[PDB]
């Protein structure tokens, strides 16, 4: 939240 | 902040969380190739290529040297925008929970799907071929009759097989042929039933791709280098919408042709 | 063992000893950019490219996405191949101080030359612009009478002066001009002295470039990547020869045009 | 935030770090008075006047009252603006160090040599006169021959020694003036190796000011009282554009008019 | 020495 913003989805 | 200059856009703490926990799950729903390939830590930034250790000639600068440039895959930025009402952003803080964030959804199902179709079918303009292409496995078609889809899995699987190829397989079908796995029957027997009992892996839903693949996922053959994972950014805004989109730098290298099988529908 | 393969070469640890000194001591009075430009560390022999920042576009994979290539600069092999006598590498052990090692010292001078000419001049077949091509500084003219070389120095430095350009400048000549600037005497006066008096830096030995160049030393204006510093390496050998080589592995990145004022001769 | 509102401003904090590093390097080179004049504390946004500590004649309230105004120097705010591509400074980030800071070393030129001419040449509308108008002792004239230098400045240094005038001499020389001491010599033997030997102070690279100066730097002479030093603020910034400004609340004052000489072709 | 080495000032 109102920073950086990766959503880390990574390997799922 | 960073270039996404995510503090400059009028967005309630609230709504930016509302907003990234959409645009997760609805990627996460979309995407298939995150479930099989190898996916990398993110570089930073600054990460621009991915060494391919292979030397490529060129004009030596005098007479007695030897020159050879080294070969790189370029990463590529991606960037889906969206548009979204400022009217639905303020609601979230007054407690709304009924905000429209399709374009939240439908910018994530769109890089999903772009991802998905770059490294199963490729994207020429980024030099990455698709695993479809560098496939050196025989391709197959799917049946007429959905009842003999194990059979052409059950090929599929002796071809990875008979190439040395190890690990867990993996199926991936797309939207159409996975619907119709989960309802065929032959004779009540369910074919998914049948399919399960032939992969040591998963059967997963890749409604972005064509056709199906048959593939191990061991490691190692499938790499899909991250530099920057998806993330929202801020783009502009007036006193009625804001401009926001999905970003993500990335690429994707198939190192081993024989650990693939492609299949499509009969043309 | 490394892609050298150094293990496999039949030279002994004492001539082992007398090949490295000699390449390194011979390589270092040829070179001269290497005390200018900021070398930095060997990022391995993964090392690929050098991320420039900047985006290049590409097609876009569907309508809604914006595509962009992430730009690099790649790295050049620089490979000079050499042969030695097995019997003045034997010889060594045997207490021999006079082993024939031109061969080392031709590829060490080869090499040298190869690199500073791509850092000042340039080197295309590797997406290389020399520092000359990319001065927007106004190149000067040497004069014919070299008694009136300090002349052409100070406006050279005006230049720089003028552009913003702060730190100890230096003054890198080619081999003709340092000769000149060193006999050169106005009225008994020597020049080189008078040039002294001028330059905050050093004046440089540079016998790989033609003509002169003046430019700062402050530092973060020119860029030595190094993916793998000079190495000698083995490639075959009979029973009379050896054959090895000095490899290097590096690109050059010019990131100020006005840090640097280029002098040539006239034709 | 402050006046410079930075925090609206569509730049990257590694993008903030390289603007600022060209613009006070750029700015240092290319300015020379603050290297012979006595540079004061930034006494703060609210600075407005300087105190002249003088009297002015003004009519009297009511008989009986003796009224007079206190005279000060006012303060001048210098802002030369300028405008960066987004796709240069968005560059930084992903690893550029050739990002085009053209505009940003463009407004440091300006606005460094509108301060070396305002303390040398003055400022009429900021009621700033100058180190050359006020300078009380005789001019003198450069030569045509520039192996006549040493001749200017001996008599240029004899002046300030003949009005009482102490301390560290310095010589301040235009463009022109400075390459060609640097390239002059008198049958071989440098120009500039007889002014060092002359001048016991430093001889300044001054490319904003035309002709020379020969003044002294002891102190207590050439004040540049700083309200605000220089700094980079934001403007307004579109989807392509951010307009950046550099900007400076200043004022100069000359105490002492013996203490310097000024030299013209 | 070895070969060579960078920063040679
Ligand atoms: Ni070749
Ligand atoms: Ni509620
Ligand atoms: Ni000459
Ligand atoms: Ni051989
Ligand atoms: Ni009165
Ligand atoms: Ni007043």
């Amino acid at each position: 939240t109102l920073a950086a913003g990766s959503l880390s989805i990574g390997s799922l | 902040m960073n270039n996404l200059y995510r503090d400059l856009a009028p967005v309630t703490e609230a709504a930016w969380a509302e907003i990234e926990l959409e645009a997760a799950r609805t990627f996460k729903r979309h995407i298939a190739g995150r479930r099989v390939v190898d996916v990398s830590d993110p570089g930073g930034p600054v990460t621009a290529a991915v060494s391919t250790g292979r030397l490529i000639d060129v004009k030596a600068p005098t007479n007695g040297v030897i020159a050879h440039l080294r070969a790189s895959k370029p990463l590529v930025r991606l960037r889906v925008p969206f548009t979204l009402s400022r009217n639905e952003i303020d609601d979230v803080e007054r407690g709304s929970k009924d905000s429209d964030w399709e374009p939240v959804k439908e910018a994530a199902k769109k890089l999903a799907f772009v991802e998905d179709r770059t490294i199963f079918e490729g994207y020429s303009a980024a030099s990455i071929e698709g695993i479809r292409s560098a496939s050196s496995n025989p391709a197959l078609t799917l049946p007429e009759d959905p009842r003999e889809i194990p059979d052409v899995i059950s090929q599929a699987l002796s071809e990875l097989r008979l190439a040395g190829v190890d690990g867990p397989y993996s199926v991936l079908l797309s939207a159409d042929v996975y619907t119709k796995v989960s309802e065929t029957s032959d004779h009540g027997y369910p074919i998914r039933e049948h399919l399960n009992r032939l992969v040591d892996g998963d059967i997963i839903w890749a409604p972005a791709i064509d056709g199906a693949f048959v593939l191990t996922t061991r490691g190692g053959d499938f790499d899909l280098q991250l530099g920057t994972d998806v993330a929202i950014g801020y783009a502009s805004h007036d006193t009625d919408t804001v401009r926001l989109y999905l970003q993500e730098t990335l690429t994707f290298l198939c190192y081993t042709a024989e650990a693939s099988v492609a299949l499509s529908h009969k043309l």
